[PDB]
């Protein structure tokens, strides 16, 4: 699907036989107060069956809330030390804001 | 005027003693579901909703009108 | 933008129905004889009856429903939706030795289903509208004319 | 004596349909379920045959290949008939009606 | 067809068998002249009545 | 004489909606290219999910 | 009583065209494509027969031989036919034509 | 269907043997014309009672 | 089902062949007075047939 979006569809049934993609789940916490422009950490796991994520660099992924929509887009290079969990210190920039309650009331 | 252009009118059972039934009957009609409300995060600050979650393992049954 | 499209198209639909019904009645009694003499009730009746009815009703209906076409049609790109989908249409005429025939296709289709040698199956075009058809005596004998549709609106 | 009595009744019904037919999303509703409706016509040396089918479907049950099969189609409304004098030939008219209502 | 089930009786492919139903309502007929034909109408109905 | 009116080829009853088309992002406004109506995931299945 | 009905209407085409035929680029399009047309006749013993074809080609479908499949072609417009006495024997005429108009 | 059941007699599948049913009431029949075919009528119900 | 709620739909009948996911079983004790916004323990239990969880992360 990801080839499909640049431009190469590959026939029905061809298997890519890639060596150097993992699927992995990225999750970001985040912080109040949060303004678009902004950088979070992000920790990415293998889900998959990959040995190693060390060295990969995280493509593109956008980070939904509990509603559904999208708050972040995460990429950047992972540092992993469990060789299938990685960090990346900057990998999720803010594109949304989430109302506060902070300014209500007396 | 009743009639609408896009789908049209849609307006010897005396010797045949039944009454066929007609395609569109609203007694067997499907019942759009209700919208759900609107979070209106603001109040709490989260994006949590009791009525908008969805939970990620679960099989998606069906449990509600529509 | 040419888009080659293969002319695959095969329907079939089939139904029927049908009923029965069937009754019948068989009572016979022979005159009831007692004491060596025949039985009377009344002044002239006697102790026998004959019945015989039998009814029978059979109703069916059938229909039935087909057709194909095989072959190509390339065609080009006239308009592009807001969704990326591609309005196409085109035709295509031949003349084998006398005759005119015309092949018209107009639909929409996605690109993903654009295979790889830029050839697109028939059945995934939406909006299809299909003709495949002749020009000039050559239709004329396919059709009956006003006498035979009249009998057969008729009848 | 001899009495005797036989009743017996029946009925039977089957319909079958096979193709394809290509068509589009008119309306999302609530729960995502998405209503669909087309029509297709195809004009094959002389007459126009049609095939119209509208619904509501799931799209968990649309498969890898954006196709999902018929019987997943709620309220589904599917008709494929012709058109003209090819279709004249497929009713009886007046006639044959008034005597099948009659007996 | 109108009834009601159970969500567990509804399997993975989200089918559910039609025994499955409670009170069930199951209606497969035609409709016009060729449900005209499957019916006799009033003369063979007052017979098989009488007989 | 026929009893029965014959469907009509471009019915609007029948005939296909064309997709809205969506407004323009204004990248002026927030100085990044992210619109949430205009994003496209990278890994998603494209499934029908509008009209058209 | 005994009633009884039986409608039914049907129609076949199909043709075929083998061969080749030789044509050159008369129009280059905004994309690229190219429009082309070309004729052939030829007269063998007696009698000429011709080929025309118009259409227009994308340049990613000709081969390497430099040769392209005539399904490939848009707008095509393939004739093949003849001309004079010979072409005189396939028509019925004036007789004919009122006849199978007219029934 | 009606009676009474044992919840011990309901199997894994939610599903009871009908001769484990107390009290039951089993009803299968039909309805209309085609129900009338299946009973003589009062012609043959006298004549199978007086003989 | 999470990866259908991702938009990668796989077709009926594949085999996932992970090796990287655990099922787990999740149980959170709360206190008494907690309010919106506030953090608590959870304890990860196995409840399938995985050697370790190790190293883990806990999705949603």
């Amino acid at each position: 699907a990801m080839l499909q979006n640049f431009g190469i569809q590959m026939p029905p049934g061809t298997k890519p036989k890639i060596k150097n993609v993992a699927a992995v789940m990225v999750t970001a916490e985040l912080p109040p107060f949060s303004k678009p422009g902004q950088q979070v950490d992000v920790t990415v796991s293998s889900i998959g069956s990959a040995k190693s994520l060390r060295g990969g660099t995280l493509l593109q992924t956008f980070l939904k809330g509990l509603d559904g929509q999208v708050y972040a887009v995460a990429q950047g290079n992972l540092v992993v030390s469990n060789p299938t969990v990685g960090l990346i210190s900057s990998g999720a920039t803010v594109e949304r804001e989430i109302p506060n309650p902070f300014g209500r009331g007396d | 005027t009743v009639v609408d252009a896009v789908e049209g009118d849609k307006s010897v059972d005396t010797l045949r003693g039944r009454s066929d039934p007609v395609a569109g009957d609203p007694a067997w009609a499907p019942i759009h579901p209700k919208k759900k409300p609107e979070h209106y995060a603001a109040a709490t600050g989260s994006l949590f909703s009791a009525e908008h979650i969805t939970d990620l393992y679960d099989d998606s049954k069906p449990r509600g009108i529509g | 933008d040419i888009i080659t499209v293969t002319l695959d198209e095969t329907t079939s639909a089939t139904k029927s129905a049908n009923a029965d019904l069937s009754k019948t009645n068989e009572a016979q009694m022979d005159p009831l004889q007692v004491g060596g003499e025949e039985l009377q009730i009344g002044g002239k009746y006697n102790f026998s009856y004959d019945l015989n009815n039998s009814n029978s009703f059979a109703g069916d209906s059938s229909a039935k429903q087909s057709n194909s076409i095989s072959g190509y049609i390339t065609v080009e790109v006239i308009e592009v939706l807001a969704n990326g989908n591609l309005v196409i249409r085109g035709e295509k005429w031949m003349t084998l030795n006398t005759g005119d025939e015309y092949i018209r296709l107009s639909g929409t289709i996605r690109p993903d289903d654009i295979s790889f040698d830029n050839t697109i199956a028939s059945n995934r075009v939406s909006n299809a509208r299909i003709q495949y058809s002749g020009t000039g005596v050559q239709q004329d004998m396919q059709e009956p004319g006003f006498l035979a549709r009249f009998f057969n609106v008729a009848l």
